[PDB]
RNA sequence: ACGAGACUCUGGCAUGCUAACUAGUUACGCGACCCCGGUCGGCGUAACUUCUUAGAGGGACAAGUGGCGUUCAGCCACCCGAGAUUGAGCAAUAACAGGUCUGUGAUGCCCUUAGAUGUCCGGGGCUGCACGCGCGCUACACUGACUGGCUCAGCGUGUGCCUACCCUACGCCGGCAGGCGCGGGUAACCCGUUGAACCCCAUUCGUGAUGGGGAUCGGGGAUUGCAAUUAUUC
């Protein structure tokens, strides 16, 4: 269909890239719209190649980690089916809203460096590239020797960040990351 | 650290706190069960497509990882 | 009297000349002549350590013996290419003329 | 009109074995109970009459391919050897167990050899093959 | 009477996945079963791309007899992402005016240039001294 | 008694059994497409035979 | 050696086309003038000079051994123009390396 | 990184204080002018001097070249 | 020939004779 | 059935030991030493065992069948590859050996090699490996 | 001026060329079978060279443009474009007391040369094992293991002067590794359309060192060998 192109059965519009700072770094609407995570690929060629690429591709590549699991695209773009399949049945939100929701409310807005180490403020593709790999990690200390399945703990790391719980292992880095730049500043 | 010790089958009120409750839950999925109901986790995969064939509950996916189901419709 | 000329070299110069000049020639005597068949590479790869003793560090070689293989199909009795053939030969390619 | 291939291809055998189950004239070999399918295997199959699913596999590996012999057989059905500590290679199914299912086809008669040697699916059980395909393929409009 | 075949290929990969047209119906197939049903059925939407973004109307009169042979599994799907795309826009060329096959090549640039134009990308010669190309083994110091 | 406890090894394998064309060693016969050659020899003499690092 | 049968072989010579150019057929010139006995210091620069007198682009004799005392000497006699890298090391240089045996040692001698 | 050798700069240079003629400001016009006016056993050297030229033929419009 | 060698052994078995 | 059913046995001694019969049947018999997985997949074959049901729901007359399959094989239809003790220095007796037997058996094939003080035996002796280990790198909180 | 680059070879391509029963593809004719019309690596050819193969030129040069910067070299972001940093070889002067005399009928000078350090033939060793290093494999699982099922690869090798030992289809006996017949193939022809693995599909197991893990060890069962115990390998 070319009136709306809904991933799989899921909402394109009604989808707001609420945080100003991060509106032109996560592509989500009308020409960067598809059906799955899974394309081509091509955002590792050039520098800034990488924030036109869709956070649900983004979010896909991210989790196929820890060697075992490194060229399991196949595997996980199923994650994000069965990740997104829960969260309009827990929450009763756009489960593509939970992700930009997820992303904005995870992305820590400075980080210390050492030029006792010295505090600068982040690029918000600094936060697009933290935030993704933040609660994966998160959807992955969970999950690790653990009852629950990925697509859940995927879904209590994108959920608890959507809300501003402080229920996730991301949010309280977001927490500790400004936490420890707070004081070498 | 803190073992668990689960069950194979049902207590009798547990099924009442099962099929009652659990149609009062919304993600209706083995691992939630074996979690919250704490059983062995093999059982729970089992139980839903009785209550499929009983005509309570609805597979929205089923898969080989997670199987996800969803409380009475509003019609 | 399918001719089947089994031409096969270790150089693309000669290969060319050889299944050219015995049908640039053989267009003047007007013989229904066809165009040289094409065979793939074979890569004869011999990876050799460039050191003789089991010191310093490990620079292997990777040599590259190619070998190709054409032939060509004609309607014609045995003498009427022997009269063409042995008129002008190089070392290069491999001549072996097929009767049947 | 259809073939067998314009249907899902995993339910198909599901088809197949529905046409065994109706059967019971297979004569089937004297040793299925306790026995291992290949050398890479680690147990025995799940199935209580696992050579009832293959024998609904095998002939669906014979309309696809034509002229699968027994050695080809072995080839189709292998997986990871998985030898504990070594890395794990590439293993046959089994000479024998394959076999006895391509000498078991041959009474009820869907299978037939030609030249060049090999099994291939007789134009009798083409027609045996498409019309269980539809019974399955009608279920889900 | 006059005839419209056209035969085009499509490339991921190693994959080689050619497409044969004519004059027919809604139908596309590849090595006989259709776009429906060709698992893995993860990636199920990535052969509806050259179909939803167009319609059953450009597939009009159009019969896809897809050949595939060599490559991957995912490498053989984009492969014939991209074939039935060039096979549908291919016959807009000759056998309509030359205003059709632009109006619909522009749906599949600006959506994805996949589509059309192969990856020139393949797998890189192994080198000596460690076990891919770009890696080398762990050297002992100390 | 000599003579027969002289070839007294069955010759048909090993590399002990086989040996170099050029140098008369045991060891480093290239056994692909039957050079069976000491690898040392191959390396100078490959010029010749047609081998050439042309990549 | 090679089980041939008789009639086809037969075996010609020539004298090279300016045989002062190709280098195993000017390492045989440095070979019979060592093992004569002349010092290396003029049995080269003759030879050199031959190839100045041939008209060569240019020179590389590295003459490599026992050269006056125990400890290994080796002499490179270098001038005109010489390319060493690219694919045009195969079809302009010509590699020659030949072993002299004096009675104290062998000097590698590389004619290119 | 793509900075032009000596066998690319001074083998243009030579073409157009001879060659002011023949040469213009498009590529494909004065591409297949070297191979008229150069004896070059390399395509990749051609396209390496022939282009060079044009950013020199763009500076005769523009100024005086060095050389 | 009778025990007839391949053209991988025919350009090796040239390479060898003449090397 | 769905509920904890009654005459629920927590634990069993088949054959001496103290049994966990949560597990699934076939392999509720690894407990016991000389069975695991693959002749407890056989012997639950032999006999019409559907074995998805658990072993809260077995009868103690099931057990009946089940040992006598277990302790002979042979006459119950099980092959002689599928057994761990074929062509016997011993006896020249075919049999599966249970977990009383399997402490035994192979403390008879150590003074087999014991007694006549055999260099494979006196490798046991010591506490080396004896089927062609390397020791120069292995066994290093193995041997004190 | 040499080295660098250029160079040669490759990776990507050209619906333009060049060609072809060892590569195919479409067409029709005919059969397998379908409910007017398809599916089939099954038969024959009638055209063509898209795929496939390798011949030949062609193509990309920072060329078009917007900036940058003394407006010089050049860099950058686009643009249209199969490719806008694909790789690897080859490799300067000058050397090191780097490594091999156990690769050479490359070798000086020595040490041995019937009490052999030559050589030939058995048996052992090369593996030995309180231990400390290095390179790697397989793992600690629920993204897994298991059991069925589904489905696509690309380098490649293969009958030997000495020389014997090849690749293996297909058919019989057997659960297994394996044993036995008729054929092909010196190979785009035969194995092979390399039905590769992973993941994908669906069962099953349930936070416990378990069905994770596969070490150590016992008894058989064959092959390889002239013979394997200090288990060859399965």
């Amino acid at each position: 269909t070319p009136d709306i192109k809904l991933f799989g059965k899921w909402s394109t519009d009604d989808v707001q890239i609420n945080d100003i700072s991060l509106q032109d770094y996560i592509a989500v609407k009308e020409k960067y719209a598809k059906y799955l995570p899974h394309s081509a690929g091509r955002y590792a060629a050039k520098r800034f190649r990488k924030a036109q690429c869709p956070i649900v591709e983004r979010l896909t590549n991210s989790m196929m980690m820890h060697g075992r699991n490194n060229g399991k695209k196949l595997m996980t773009v199923r994650i994000v089916k069965h990740a997104f399949e829960i969260i309009h049945l827990l929450t009763g939100e756009n489960p593509l809203q939970v992700l930009v929701n997820a992303i904005i409310n995870s992305g820590p807005r400075e980080d210390s460096t050492r030029i006792r180490r010295q505090a600068v403020d982040v690029s918000p593709l600094r936060r697009v590239n933290q935030a993704i790999w933040l609660l994966c990690t998160g959807a992955r200390e969970a999950a690790f020797r653990n009852i629950k399945t990925i697509a859940e703990c995927l879904a209590d790391e994108l959920i608890n960040a959507a809300k501003g719980s402080s229920n996730s292992y991301a949010i309280k880095k977001k927490d500790e990351l400004e936490r420890v730049a707070k004081s070498n500043r | 650290r803190d073992k668990l010790n689960n069950l194979v089958l049902f207590d009798k009120a547990t099924y009442d706190k099962l099929c009652k409750e659990v149609p009062n839950y919304k993600l209706i999925t083995p691992a939630v069960v074996s979690e919250r109901l704490k059983i062995r986790g093999s059982l729970a995969r089992a139980a839903l497509q009785e209550l499929l064939s009983k005509g309570l509950i609805k597979l929205v996916s089923k898969h080989r990882a997670q199987v996800i189901y969803t409380r009475n419709t509003k019609g | 009297h399918r001719i089947r000329i089994t031409l096969t070299s270790r150089n693309v110069k000669s290969l060319e000349k050889v299944c050219a000049d015995l049908i640039r020639g053989a267009k003047e005597k007007n013989l229904k002549v066809k165009g040289p068949v094409r065979m793939p590479t074979k890569t004869l790869r011999i990876t050799t350590r460039k050191t003789p003793c089991g010191e310093g560090s490990k620079t292997w070689d990777r040599f590259q013996m190619r070998i190709h293989k054409r032939l060509i199909d004609l309607h014609s009795p045995s003498e009427i290419v022997k009269q063409i053939t042995s008129i002008s030969i190089e070392p290069g390619v491999e001549v072996e003329v097929t009767i049947a | 009109g259809v073939t067998v291939k314009d249907v899902n291809q995993q339910e198909f055998v599901r088809a197949l074995a529905a046409f065994l189950k109706k059967s019971g004239k297979l004569k089937v070999p004297e040793w299925v109970d306790t026995v291992k399918l290949a050398k890479h295997k680690e147990l025995a199959p799940y199935d209580e009459n696992w050579f009832y699913t293959r024998a609904a596999s095998t002939a669906r590996h014979l309309y696809l391919r034509g002229g699968a012999g027994v050695g080809s057989m072995t080839k189709i059905y292998g997986g990871r050897q998985r030898n504990g500590v070594m890395p794990s290679h590439f293993s046959r199914g089994s000479k024998s167990v394959a076999r006895r299912v391509l000498q078991a086809l041959e009474g009820l008669k869907m299978v037939e050899k030609d030249q060049d040697w090999g099994r291939k699916l007789t134009p009798q059980g083409q027609r045996d093959l498409d019309r269980i395909a539809g019974q399955v393929a009608a279920a889900k409009k | 009477g006059p005839l419209q075949s056209v035969q085009v290929f499509g490339r991921k990969k190693t994959a080689t996945a050619v497409a044969h047209c004519k004059r027919g119906n809604g139908l596309i197939k590849v090595n006989g079963r259709p776009l429906e049903m060709i698992e893995p059925r993860t990636l199920q939407y990535k052969l509806l791309e050259p179909v939803l973004l167009l319609g059953k109307e450009r597939f009009a009169g159009v019969d896809i007899r897809v050949r595939v042979k060599g490559g991957g599994h995912v490498a053989q799907i984009y492969a014939i992402r991209q074939s039935i795309s060039k096979a549908l826009v291919a016959y807009y060329q000759k056998y309509v005016d030359e205003a059709s096959k632009k109006e619909i090549k522009d749906i599949l640039i600006q959506y994805d240039r996949t589509l059309l134009v192969a990856d020139p990308r393949r797998c890189e010669s192994k080198k000596f001294g460690g076990p891919g190309a770009r890696a080398r083994y762990q050297k002992s110091y100390r | 008694g000599h003579q027969q406890l002289y070839w007294s090894h069955p010759r048909k394998f090993g590399q002990g059994s086989r040996s170099c064309r050029v140098c008369s060693n045991r060891h480093g016969l290239i056994r692909k497409y039957g050079l069976n050659m000491c690898r040392q020899c191959f390396r100078q003499y490959a010029k010749d035979i047609g081998f050439i690092k042309l990549d | 050696r090679f089980g041939f049968p008789e009639g086809s072989v037969e075996l010609y010579a020539e004298k090279v086309a300016t045989r002062g150019l190709c280098a195993i057929a000017q390492a045989e010139s440095l070979r019979y003038k060592l093992l004569g006995g002349l010092a290396v210091r003029r049995a080269c620069y003759g030879v050199l000079r031959f190839i100045m007198e041939s008209g060569a682009k240019g020179c590389e004799v590295v003459v490599s051994g026992k050269l006056r005392g125990q400890r290994a000497k080796s002499m490179k006699f270098v001038d005109g123009l010489m390319i060493h890298s690219g694919d045009p090391v195969n079809y302009y240089v010509d590699t020659a390396v030949r072993h002299v045996l004096l009675r104290q040692g062998v000097l590698g001698i590389k004619v290119k | 990184g793509r900075v032009r050798t000596k066998t690319v700069k001074k083998a243009a240079r030579v073409i157009i204080e001879k060659y002011y003629t023949r040469l213009g400001n498009d590529f494909h016009t004065n591409k297949r002018v070297c191979e008229e006016i150069a004896i070059i056993p390399s395509k990749k050297l051609r396209n390496k001097i022939a282009g060079y030229v044009t950013h020199l033929m763009k500076r005769i419009q523009r100024g005086p070249v060095r050389g | 020939m009778a025990v007839q060698i391949s053209k991988k052994r025919k350009f090796v078995a040239d390479g060898i004779f003449k090397a | 059935s769905l509920v904890i059913p009654e005459k629920f046995q927590h634990i069993l001694r088949v054959l001496n030991t103290n049994i966990d019969g949560r597990r699934k049947i076939a392999f509720a018999i690894t407990a016991i030493k000389g069975v695991g997985r693959r002749y407890a997949h056989v012997v639950l074959r032999k006999a019409d065992i559907d074995l998805t049901k658990r072993a809260g729901e077995l009868t103690e007359d099931e057990v009946e069948r089940v040992i006598t399959i277990m302790q002979n094989p042979r006459q119950y239809k099980i092959p002689d590859w599928f057994l761990n003790r074929q062509k016997d220095v011993k006896d020249g007796k075919y049999s599966q050996v249970l977990a009383n037997g399997l402490d035994n058996k192979l403390r008879e094939d150590l003074e087999r090699l014991k007694k006549i003080r055999a260099h494979r035996g006196l490798r046991h002796f010591w506490g080396l490996r004896v089927r062609g280990q390397h020791t120069k790198t292995t066994g290093r909180r193995g041997r004190t």
